[PDB]
């Protein structure tokens, strides 16, 4: 959930 | 002794460049913060929620970012975890901004931001708190601390240890320069668990733990252990976090976001 939302924050 | 020379102006810059990157990506500053709560700003006064009848009045005229428990404990956390959400987006905006960091392996750029951010949200809470309450929904609303500790458990506790972190670290009276190197030292932390290439994590620390130092060397002439005093804070902020995250597995076993749901 967190994972997902930092990794496309970061793309 | 501290003389002005190459080396000393790169770390200089360094700290001006994620200065500036933290006021593109907080768009509430402590600068800012503080106007508002010590009323020394033009800007629209916060409403102020002090027991259950200024919050319902204030769920009305506070529009949030986003919206249902009949249960007033439960839907004021559940604005709270919203807002957390936003706070990840900012952090990783500003995480993009040191030098490095997108040069990291993209694995261990998700790892330092998804044990820092709790870390740097308890940091940016103190930035919107007084000994009465906490700035929300971007300075519109003002939740005092009693009426939060008022709630019925176990959310009546979510706020203490964040209030209680706070009252420590607003006394240290760091700014928003001192502050964006801090958040950048933390999520630069090469004992995350599971990161792949910790030495280069801890170069980019190394470099951005000078300027903090110079930093807080040049802006507080009044504690010469600043410093130090910051790193301490570090240490805190982990068992801080911990509290959170079992309180969090009580919540969610006990009790029952759109970027979430996409
Ligand atoms: O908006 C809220 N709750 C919904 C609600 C409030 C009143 C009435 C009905 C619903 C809320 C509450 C609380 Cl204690 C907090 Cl700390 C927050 C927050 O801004 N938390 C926050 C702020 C900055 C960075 C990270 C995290 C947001």
């Amino acid at each position: 959930g967190l994972e997902a939302i930092i990794r496309k924050a970061l793309m | 002794h501290m003389q002005l020379n190459p080396e000393s102006a790169d770390l200089r810059a360094l700290a001006k460049h994620l200065y500036d990157s933290y006021i593109k990506s907080f768009p509430l500053t402590k600068a800012k913060a503080r106007a508002i709560l010590t009323g020394k700003t033009t800007d629209k006064s916060p409403f102020v929620i002090y027991d259950m009848n200024s919050l319902m009045m204030g769920e009305d005229k506070i529009k949030f970012k986003h919206i249902q428990s009949k249960e007033v404990a439960i839907r004021i956390f559940q604005g709270a975890q919203f807002r957390s959400v936003e706070a990840v987006q900012e952090i990783t905006e500003y995480a993009k901004s040191i030098p490095g960091f997108v040069n990291l392996d993209l694995n261990d750029q998700v790892t330092l931001l998804k044990y820092g951010v709790h870390e740097i949200i308890y940091t940016m809470l103190a930035s919107l708190m007084n000994k009465d309450g906490v700035l929300i929904s971007e300075g519109q609303g003002f939740m005092t601390r009693e009426f939060l500790k008022s709630l019925r458990k176990p959310f009546g506790d979510f706020m203490e240890p964040k209030f209680e972190f706070a009252v420590k670290f607003n006394a240290l009276e760091l700014d928003d320069s001192d502050l964006a190197i801090f958040i950048a030292v933390i999520i630069l932390s090469g004992d995350r668990p599971g990161l792949l290439n910790v030495k280069p994590i801890e170069d980019i620390q190394d470099n951005l733990l000078q300027a903090l130092e110079l930093q807080l060397k040049l802006n507080h002439p009044e504690s010469s252990q600043l410093f130090a005093k910051l790193l301490q804070k570090m240490t805190d902020l982990r068992q801080i976090v911990t509290e959170h995250v079992q309180l969090l597995q009580v919540i969610k076993k006990t009790e029952t976001h759109p970027l979430l749901q996409e």
